């Protein structure tokens, strides 16, 4: 029931996906990840240390609010 | 993945 996205937003966006190691839940939008081609493992970006451009991620969360 | 598409 954790929310830990690199946007920092912690509602709900109506797309959101699962750290496998940690459980936090992460944006897809904000992590880059395609609804079309979703993983079938998926870490966040502490538990696969990764960049991401996380301007882009605060962006498009804030209109979703 | 687990993943949630709340409606
Ligand atoms: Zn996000
Ligand atoms: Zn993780």
């Amino acid at each position: 029931d954790v929310t830990r996205c690199i946007c920092g937003f912690t509602h709900d966006d109506g797309y959101m996906i699962c750290c496998d190691k940690c459980s936090v839940w992460q944006h897809i939008d904000c992590m880059g990840i395609d609804r079309q081609h979703i993983p079938d493992t998926y870490l966040c970006e502490r538990c696969q240390p990764r960049n991401l451009d996380k301007e882009r991620a605060v962006l498009l969360q804030r209109r979703k609010r | 993945a687990r993943t949630k598409q709340t409606a």
